[PDB]
């Protein structure tokens, strides 16, 4: 029963990784894996984005 | 500084020609400008011993490549377009 | 002879010079010819 | 080979100190201290006759020994050449020796500086050029050892000898004043080359602030104790006209290469003279009228033209000289070396600067205070 | 086996370059690092041995890692001429076995010494009873020669550990005619 109002503790050094990798990556979509901590249930945590590799994907 | 700085740069010279290492702040306090780089450099004197590789006040500055301030000016939340001067004059 | 042990320092060097390009070619070429197959393979036009 | 040294043991009364434990150190069959023992021999006034036998059981070492720098061999050909006196064979096998005894470390540079070292018997200004240069070809890398930078220094020497850059002696004397800091020999020698220093020095003019690095101690404590007026001579271009007495005791006393350009060491009183006027003065009036400079620069009123379009041809000062009036201006200067009196005394500058500027801040800021804000 | 990471150093220093036992000392210490290496090699994979120097600096070159070819490899040219230090190849080892990942291993040093190393009194015993806080047993090893009487190495032997020690022992070595197996087999048994 995760129904709540819940919430995400962003890094915000993860939103820099990922507006350095989709802002000058190939014109597709971009896709990783997070790096975090599932906190809590009416929130969570991240702190960790890895770069991905470029294979062709989706 | 420590003692190291200079064999740590010339071992790492292998990788990069031009080997940096950057004293940088974990406490911004400063009046002004943050880590500043020092690139390898001979210098020795007009003694002119043993080449010295102090590295010297190899200049930079705070380069924004790009703007992607879409979060980062998202995260200011203080300052406007300052039409300022009385602060420049005191610092 | 004694040129003999830096000759087997040099060849050694040579082995691990054409694995080191074995590798950036075709480690690499794994990747690059695969995309480049994968643009032929998904999916004709004009100079 | 062996029998080679039962026959040239004895070398002299307590010589054998020394070679009846090298009749054991072969049988060790040691390097270390058989390098060294080649340095002992050397240490040890051999008059050249165990070297300039063992010479081919050096050739022996190259054969089966090859491990050890031939640093050792290069000194053992130049400590035969007493026996020798002849290098014209020395060259070839010192080549030979360079090519046939390898290492990892620079010995391209040890062997060019040998052949540099004894190559005062050739006639100079022909193979010197080639090869010293190419000793500095191969200094770039690292100059670690040093020594290779001492002799670099004795080839340079006689080769600022090979006549053409007459104050180069005084670059060059700072590759001799820092190849090794510590002089490593007694003090008269080197007093003496202190003493022909400062002539050699003075005399040539390719330098212009020659009065610098008097303060140096690896000189003046040689010159603590030579003639009493050199020492002030070099004060006199030091400080730089104002002792009249040795700025014309340099043509009392000091005679050979005097004569030639001591009209350019009077030339360069002026240049001195000018920076002296406009530093030690701080004060304005740097429209300065030519009377002081054809008082005290013994100088003419047609020729302080000259002495300052000469120093316009030097750089280090560019006036705006008065012509209606004849006054000599002043602009920026090159000022000084050291004032370390005024580098305590400063603060009427420095001090005067923070603190004034800070107010006067302080007073535009608090004058604008309340707009803040 | 028994759990430890054995550190070893490469004499390169000035003093391992004679030709007294065969023509060449690095022989000696190059087939000795050679031995040592293969035996963790063929003791366990999840060792971490790959080298360190006493020449001037202490340089790691490569990762302190299972393998060891590129190590053997790093041995050929191993430059021996520079200053030799007893001192700075133990502490350098012991904060990079503090750099550790497989948490499966105690801490072991043999320390190839050919020279009447430099190091005080007050620098062994300091550096003996700081193994002894920090519980290191080393095997300590002269190749080379020493000179007679020894006084570093034996004195770090004598004061180096204790609650469970018996690592610290060491073989002086003369500058004899003899082979350069027969100078890493009189140190292979009690380094």
């Amino acid at each position: 029963a995760v129904d709540t109002a819940e919430q995400v503790y962003i890094s915000s050094l993860a939103l820099l990784k990922m507006l350095k990798h989709g802002r000058a990556g190939v014109p597709m979509e971009v896709m990783g894996l997070m790096l975090g901590e599932f906190v809590d249930d009416y929130t969570v945590r991240v702190i960790d984005v890895f770069a991905m590799p470029q294979s062709g994907t989706g | 500084l420590h003692k190291n700085d200079i064999a740590i740069n010339e071992l790492m010279k292998r990788y990069c020609p031009n080997s940096v290492l950057v004293i940088i702040d974990v406490k911004p306090k400063d009046l002004g400008l943050p880590t500043e780089a020092y690139i390898s450099v001979e210098e020795v004197h007009d003694d002119g011993t043993p080449t010295s590789k102090t590295f010297e006040h190899v200049t930079s500055e705070i380069g924004a490549e790009e703007a992607e301030e879409v979060g980062v000016e998202h995260l200011l939340r203080d300052i406007k377009d300052t039409t300022s001067q009385r602060i420049t004059n005191q610092v | 002879r004694t040129r003999l042990l830096d000759s087997e320092i040099k060849i050694m060097k040579s082995e691990v010079l054409r694995v080191t390009h074995e590798l950036q070619a075709m480690k690499d070429k794994i990747k690059e010819n695969s995309e480049k197959i994968k643009v032929n393979k998904t999916l004709v036009s004009n100079v | 080979v062996p029998g080679f040294l039962q026959q040239s043991q004895n070398s002299g009364p307590g010589q054998p100190a020394v070679w009846h434990r090298l009749e054991e150190l072969y049988t060790k069959k040691l390097w270390h201290q058989l390098t060294l023992q080649v340095l002992d021999f050397v240490q040890d006034p051999c008059f050249a006759q165990g070297d300039g036998l063992i010479k081919l059981y050096e050739n022996f070492i190259s054969e089966f020994e090859h491990r050890v720098n031939p640093l050792s061999l290069v000194e053992i050909i130049l400590h035969v050449v007493r026996q020798m006196t002849d290098p014209n064979v020395a060259l070839t096998f010192l080549e030979k020796t360079r090519e046939k005894v390898k290492s990892s470390d620079e010995a391209v540079i040890l062997c060019k500086t040998a052949i540099g070292a004894l190559k005062l018997n050739i006639g100079d200004l022909q193979v010197t050029k080639e090869t010293i240069e190419d000793v500095e070809e191969m200094l770039n890398n690292l100059p670690g050892v040093t020594s290779v930078h001492s002799r670099f220094y004795d080839l340079s020497s006689k080769y600022y000898q090979t006549i053409g850059n007459h104050a180069s002696y005084y670059k060059d004397a700072l590759r001799f004043l820092g190849c090794v800091d510590i002089k490593d020999l007694p003090v008269s020698e080197q007093q003496e080359r202190a003493f022909t220093l400062g002539l050699a020095g003075l005399l040539g003019e390719g330098v212009f602030n020659f009065g610098e690095l008097l303060m140096h101690p690896v000189l003046e404590s040689l010159r603590n104790t030579d003639r009493q007026w050199l020492i002030d001579t070099l004060y006199a271009f030091n400080s730089g006209n104002v002792e009249r007495f040795q700025t014309l005791k340099t043509a009392w006393g000091q005679q050979p290469d005097l004569a030639a350009n001591e009209a350019q060491l009077l030339r360069k009183i002026q240049l001195l003279c000018l920076m002296e006027m406009t530093f030690t003065r701080p004060a304005n009036h740097r429209q300065l009228t030519f009377e002081e400079i054809a008082k005290s620069a013994k100088i003419t009123v047609n020729e302080v033209e000259l002495l300052v379009m000469k120093a316009l041809s030097v750089g280090l000062v560019k006036g705006s000289i008065d012509e209606v009036d004849k006054r000599v201006h002043m602009t920026w200067v090159q000022p000084r070396v050291l004032d370390l009196q005024q580098i305590k005394g400063m603060k009427d500058r420095l001090e005067f600067w923070c603190t004034d500027v800070k107010s006067m801040e302080m007073l535009v800021e608090h004058q604008a205070h309340d707009i803040l804000t | 086996m028994v759990l430890e990471s054995t550190m070893v150093c490469v004499d390169n220093s000035e003093y391992m370059r004679n030709g007294d036992f065969l023509p060449t000392r690095l022989q000696a210490q190059q087939d000795a690092v050679n031995i040592v290496c293969h035996s963790k090699t063929r003791s366990n994979p999840e060792n971490n041995v790959g080298l360190i120097t006493l020449a001037n600096d202490c340089e790691v070159l490569t990762t302190l890692t299972p393998d060891t070819g590129r190590i053997l490899s790093k041995l050929h040219t191993v430059q021996p001429k520079g200053k030799i230090t007893f001192c700075t190849g133990i502490r350098v080892a012991h904060l990079a076995l503090k750099h550790r990942q497989g948490k499966n291993h105690k801490m072991r040093i043999i320390a190839f010494v050919g020279s009447p190393v430099e190091d005080n009194e007050k620098d062994l015993v300091k550096l003996a009873k700081r193994l002894k806080k920090e519980k290191v047993n080393v095997d300590i090893i002269n190749f080379g020669e020493e000179e007679v009487n020894t006084e570093k190495l034996t004195a770090f032997v004598n004061t180096l550990n204790g609650k469970d020690g018996t690592g610290s022992h060491l073989v002086t070595v003369p500058p004899g005619p003899s082979l350069a197996d027969a100078l890493i087999s009189s140190p292979i048994l009690a380094g």
